[PDB]
Formats: C-alpha cells, structure tokens, sequence
C-alpha cells in the first residue's frame, strides 16, 4: 500500500552530463530503497540497495542518497551504455516500484523529412484505403501530425507509431496512417499530412491529389 | 570430471594432516575447502598462486589453470543440478568492503567460473556485517551451520565463503524400533554404550586386502553413496595410509550384494578447524604471509589472508544422512 | 549458480486464467522467497506478490482477489496463477528472488528470463503486404515503404532487398487495428537508384509460415 | 548364517556424489558419544 512517486518520468540528458531522479514515498521507508537499471530484452539489474550502497562492479558514475520519505539517484558522466529506464523500489513494507524514468540522449535539433503515400491498388481491392505519412529523423521527439482531406481536418481512423531513439544518429521517426473505406476515399480528392515541429514556425506540408 | 582425482587426493592429504594431530572425531568437506581456495587463486599471482593450486594436489604442468577452473565450474554446476530425491546445494559468496578498489577481471572470473554471488559489506558495522555473512551460510546450510562468524575485524577488506548442504535418504533405511544401546570400543580396554542401528539385509560389502578392511557401500536415493571402512584389528593406520582415488573407484564399480547383519551407530558430529597451519604443511604458506600477492583482487594496497576456518556438521540416523560444511577465508 | 527459469510464453483468452512456473536451482526454496513482477507495454515494473521461504504469501492489494502463488519445495518449483485476464493484462511476467538488503530486509535480484503473455481471442492470421510508392507527381533521395496489415500474432520481420538496403530503413512498432497488428517500414535510397533499380520489401510471418516479396513499382 | 558386520570401533567414511564421483565429505569416527 506504500505509494512511490518517481520523477521525472522521462529525461533527455547530454553525453557526459549528470542526471538526477527523485523518489518520494507516502511514508517513512527507513532507507530501504533500491535502484534498478532496465534495458529491453534484459533482466532488471540491481545498482544500489539501502539508499546508497552500490553493488560490486557498478561504476562510480552511479550514486544514491536520502532518508525518511525523500530519496534521490544520480548518474554522473552519462555514457551511451547508461541509456536505459531506471526504477526505484521501496522494500521497507512489502514492495513498490516507482513509475520509472526513461533516459534518452540529447542532440541537436533536426527537422523531419516528410513523405506521403496514396493507398495501394492492392489494398483497394479489399475495400479499404490506408494513406501513410512518414516523418523521419527528427529531434526532439515532440511532434504533431495533422491529416486534411479536401481542406478539412480528419482525426478518426488515424494510427501513429514512433520508433525508439535511432542507434545511428539518435533521432526519432514516426509513421502516421489514416485508414478509410474505399468508398470514403474515392469521395474526396486532396489528401494532406501536416507536420508541426519546433524546428520551424511553419508546418511541413505534403499532399497528393487522387485524380492526378 | 578431470579434477575429481585431484579432489580425492586432496581429501586424503588433508585427512592425513588432521589425523596426525591426540585422537578426535574428524569430519570435513574436501569439496568446500578446495572450491574456496581455487576461487581465491583467481586473485593471486606467481608463487602465491602456484602454492595454492599445488596444495590442492594439482600439477600445473599436467593440467593448466584454465582447465582447473573449468573443472570447478562444471563440478559445481553438476552438484547443483536438479534432483528430486537428494538435496544437494553449494554456493560461493564474495563479501567486499565498500570502496575496495576491486579488479574487475577478478569479479568477472569468480562469477563465471565459481558461480559466486557478490555483496557490498560495511565491515565497520560489525554486527550487520556478521549478520549478513552468517545469514548467507545459515540459509545455504538450511539451518545447520548457525552463527559461523563470531568476531570479525572492523578493518576487514573482504571475506570469501563457500557452503555445501547435503540431505539424503537411505535407499534401504533402518527401523527405529531395531536401534539398541550397544558397546562401542573406543579402545582395546574401554567401551561406551551408543545407539546402534541394526538391519539384517542385502548389503554391498567387500573385504579389501590392500586396505585390510571391510568396505560397505550404503546407497542414498538419488546420486550419492556413502562408503564405510572398517579396519581389521590393528590396521586403522594401514587403512589410512593406503587410501587412494584408484582404490575408491574400484569399490564403486562393484555392484554385488550379500546377506549380512549390519550394526551402524547413529552419529552427530560437529567440528571447527583452523586450517592455516595444516594447509601450510601442504605447502600453502605465502598467501598467509606479508609477501602474499593478491594483486588480482586489488592493486590499491597489499593484502593477505589471516584466517581459514572450516566448520562441518553431520547427522546419521535411521532415515539417512544430513551434512553441511562452510569454508571462511579472510 | 543461482538460477530462476520460467515456462514458455503463453497466449491467454480473455476472461481465462494464466499459469506460469518458475523452476529454481542453486539454492533451496525453504531458504529464500520468490517474487512475481510484470511489465505491461509502455508501463513500468509492477510487483504482484511473493511466496516466503516458510510458505506464507503476500500480494499487491489491487490483485488480492485475482492472484495465487504456491510452490513445491521438493521440486524447486514456484507456481503463479492469475484469473479473469483481460486485454490490459498483456505483459511480460517475471519471477525474482530475495536478495540481502540489510537489517533483515530483502530486495529483489536474480530475475527469471520473463514469460511474455498476450491476452487476446485472435486467431493466427497472415498479413497483407501493400507497396507504398510516391504519387504520380512528387530530389536527391526518394523514400518508399511497405504496409504490413492485419496479422496475428507478433512478430513479422521486414527487410529490403533481402537486407542489402540496411542503411536508410525505419521499421515502426506494430499497433493493434481491428484486434490484429499493423506495422509499416520505410526505406530511403538515392533517386538515381529508383525506379531504375528494383526495390523490394521482404516480409516474413513465422507463425503462419508465410514469406511475401513485394516489389515497389512506380505509379 | 549371515556375517555380523559391526561398526563398533573406530572407522573411516566418505560421501561421494554419483555423477562427479567427487568426495563431498570425509570423516573418522573414534567415539560416537560426541
């Protein structure tokens, strides 16, 4: 029943910089807090127990402190191998994980490369029509995509998916798919995806005409 | 295993050291003692290192070090392998002072080859440090070895612990109602009454001319066997002198059985050994000296061993045998 | 030599129960407690319960009516059971072991490898593969794509020219669409290379024993 | 008549694991009233 508030839930940090995560508990946990690193496809790895005790082999980059209800965890000299999700765990009265902090790499801003694609003829023979928009290699991850049909905005039937931070250049990419019926699709002419991103005050606009 | 012959000869070398000390009940774990020192040797160099492994009855020219450690890796994994009828567990724990500047290769080697757990301990809080080491051993031995460490220097830099736990049932157990008080001849003129388990049955029992002894093989359910050697009158020293790994293997290969009336005492034995001086007589000395080279553990400051303590406990009764051992290096 | 090994990954129908076994070695269950933890997609780690060395149990309060943890000391097995599963119970389920955390308290270490659980009434379904080519009217580089629509279960694998186009590819995580999965993949190549040279996406769906090659042709 | 085999004087023993043949424990009993 002990509640744990871990903050921030996500953090962009610079290589070589320092990051600090805090965990606040709903009552005194008497320094029984531990910290874990979690990478995809791996088991959680114990870094610290009893607030500040590092496990053997854990680099000196990692440290923890606190008491009562307020704890903190820090990574100094951030390295690429430290990019992971981190969790605190109170183990004073049963067990409660904090909500996690997903750590990502800071880099220079990059505008997205935007590409729009009409539905294929194959898909139309199944009676459906998906319009696809790729928004590739941008930074930071925050981005909004708008679909417009013959001028008016459409929100129903849109599915979005984002890649994780790119292993080649640490950018993000995103796919947006607007799915309509074939009959719906052939009732309109102009289809547009608009990308709004901090790299420009003006959105990036890509479109096609169904009859062109 | 390519190291089992060496472990058996180490058993007999260490036994003979312990038997040369008045007469007392002897009970120890060869595997526990050897595993702890072989694991420690990963952090040693030069003469310090060669003395340890040679004191475990390895010739480093005949079996290279990498083969020795792979031998222990596979041995330990096999002793721990799943088994439903026999309980058998063994583990190694490395307890390291906070801020000891640890050589990473040593930590990686003991985790891979000796399956070691590793813990950060503040030996300055002596009650909590002792509690953790004693907790590791008590849980490993399922309550049989309690409070192994009573005094622990607050300036301790590391401790290395092995435990082993064994609990087996006799393939053919005794009946409690047939156990009776009978004489045990502690010498040629003195007897004491002891509870003696008794069964008339089919036993694997042979007389050995090389040993001048009767040899009984008592099988456990699962993958273990106890071998008992009953020397002929006046031949206990001869028996101790002639034990070899080749002789033991020959007995294990015989599966024949014959009718006999067996009388076997219940046993409850505990002993604590300071192994420093007897291991010294087996050649392991530099590691306990100011010249010890433990620079594979840490390069920050010179380090040596000051203590090598082994405790082992045994219960034999009508159902089977329970035994545990712990080896503590500091 | 402390090991925790879990049973294979499961498909559970909605409203039905989930069973996972954790088999341990290198220690006795009479000496240490074994925990269960899950991680849902896009969520954090969540502790579910524990069975103590003595056989007592404790559970996350939000699951008390749903969970059961039992064990067999002599077989070194721990058994996790959860009833009435729904879509939001899809997650990776882990076992983990007590680890000395000072003054008689224990934290978690020595994690099992995880059991991926998907809760769904879907049937195995091959994907449709649709080419993404730029509109008739549309520089130095050109982007093409493939839309892999309506398959179950995960995963599918996508390559381009049999993996020869490695740089320039983005394959996006699948999303649920009509109780089936959909993903897309893009490839970016020099415009001097397409359409003058063929570009093909190769899609594999092992669960249905399907491979599809789809050449991207200009519109 | 089956022989009587009495472990009623000092004796030696070994406990062997079957797969490895390794010597898990070794002992000598000189006096079981310990």
């Amino acid at each position: 029943d002990i509640q744990v508030t871990q903050t921030p839930s996500s953090l962009s940090a610079s290589l070589g910089g320092k990051v600090t995560i805090t965990c606040k508990t709903s009552q005194d946990i008497n320094k029984f807090i531990a910290w874990y690193q979690h990478k995809p496809g791996k088991g959680p790895r114990l870094l610290i127990h009893y607030t500040s005790t590092l496990q053997p082999g854990i680099p000196s980059r990692f440290s923890g402190s606190g008491s009562g209800r307020d704890y903190s965890f820090s990574i100094s000299n951030l390295e690429p191998e430290d990019i992971a999700t981190y969790y605190c765990l109170q183990y004073d009265n049963l067990y409660t994980f904090g909500g996690g902090t997903k750590l990502e790499i800071k880099r220079a801003d990059a505008a997205p490369t935007v590409s729009i694609f009409p539905p294929s003829s194959e898909q139309l023979t199944s009676g459906g029509a998906s319009v696809v928009c790729f928004l590739n290699n941008f930074y930071p991850k925050d981005i909004n995509v708008k679909w417009k049909i013959d001028g008016s905005e459409r929100q129903n039937g849109v599915l979005n998916s984002w890649t994780d931070q790119d292993s080649k250049d640490s950018t993000y990419s995103m796919s947006s798919t607007l799915t309509l019926t074939k009959d719906e699709y052939e009732r309109h002419n102009s289809y547009t995806c608009e990308a709004t991103h901090k790299t420009s005050t003006s959105p990036i606009v890509k479109s096609f005409n169904r009859n062109e | 295993n390519k190291i089992t012959p060496n472990l058996a000869e180490f058993a007999f070398s260490l036994y003979r050291q312990l038997a040369h000390q008045n007469s007392t009940n002897i009970f120890f774990s060869p595997v526990s003692i050897a595993t702890a020192f072989a694991m420690l040797s990963l952090g040693t160099k030069a003469d310090t290192h060669d003395e340890i492994l040679e004191g475990l009855n390895f010739n480093l020219t005949e079996i290279p070090e990498a083969q020795i450690h792979e031998g222990f890796q596979e041995l330990l994994r096999t002793l721990n392998q799943p088994d439903s009828q026999l309980q058998l567990t063994t583990g190694n724990g490395l307890f390291l002072s906070e801020g000891l500047k640890l050589v990473d290769k040593f930590l990686e080697d003991v985790k891979k080859l000796y399956h070691s757990e590793a813990f950060t301990v503040n030996f300055g809080d002596t009650e909590e440090a002792k509690k953790q080491i004693n907790d590791y051993v008590e849980k490993g031995t399922q309550g049989k070895i309690v409070d192994l460490v009573k005094e622990l220097d607050r300036d301790t830099v590391f401790a290395l612990v092995n435990y082993i736990f064994f609990k087996g049932k006799w393939e053919r157990p005794f009946e409690v109602k047939d156990t009776e008080e009978e004489d045990f001849h502690v010498d040629q003129v003195t007897t004491v009454k002891v509870p003696m388990m008794k069964r008339l049955g089919m036993f694997n029992i042979q007389h050995c001319k090389k040993l001048s002894s009767w040899v009984l093989l008592m099988k456990y359910l699962g993958n273990a066997t106890a071998i008992f050697f009953l020397p002929d009158e006046g031949k206990l020293q001869h028996l101790e002198n002639e034990l070899t790994h080749d002789i033991i293997t020959k007995f294990l290969e015989n599966e024949d059985r014959r009718s006999a009336s067996l009388h076997l005492p219940k046993l409850s034995i505990t002993g604590t050994y300071d192994l420093k001086s007897v291991l010294g007589q087996l050649g392991i000395t530099k590691v306990f000296s100011n010249g010890a080279d433990l620079s594979g553990v840490t390069e920050e400051a010179p380090l040596k061993l000051s203590k090598a303590v082994h405790k082992a406990v045994l219960t034999i009764d009508e159902k089977g045998t329970e035994a545990a051992g712990a080896m503590f290096l500091e | 030599d402390v090991q925790l090994k879990q049973s294979g990954s499961s498909l559970v129908q909605p409203s039905q129960s989930l069973s996972v076994t954790c088999t341990v070695s290198g220690f006795s269950l009479t000496s240490y407690g074994v925990h269960w933890v899950r991680q849902s997609p896009g969520k954090g780690l969540e502790w579910l319960g524990v069975i103590w060395s003595g056989g007592g149990t404790d559970y996350n309060a939000a699951f008390i009516s749903r969970l059961s943890i039992t064990k067999d000391n002599s077989k070194s097995q721990v058994f996790f059971k959860m009833n009435s599963l729904q879509a939001r119970d899809t997650a990776i389920y882990y076992c983990a072991r007590d680890f000395y955390g000072n003054y008689g308290r224990y934290t978690m270490n020595y994690w099992g490898q995880g059991t991926s659980v998907t809760v769904s009434s879907a049937k195995t379904t091959p994907p449709s593969v649709y080419p993404l080519a730029p509109g008739s009217a549309a520089n130095s580089m050109v982007t093409l794509g493939c839309l892999v629509k309506g398959y179950f279960p995960e995963p599918v694998t996508v390559t381009w020219n049999s993996g020869s186009l490695s740089s320039g590819v983005h394959t996006f995580p699948a999303v649920l669409q009509s109780d089936l999965y959909t993903l897309s993949s893009s490839v970016t190549v020099p415009s001097s290379t397409w359409p003058s040279e063929t570009v093909t996406c190769n899609v594999a769906h092992p669960a249905s024993s399907t491979k599809v090659d789809k050449k991207i042709v200009p519109r």
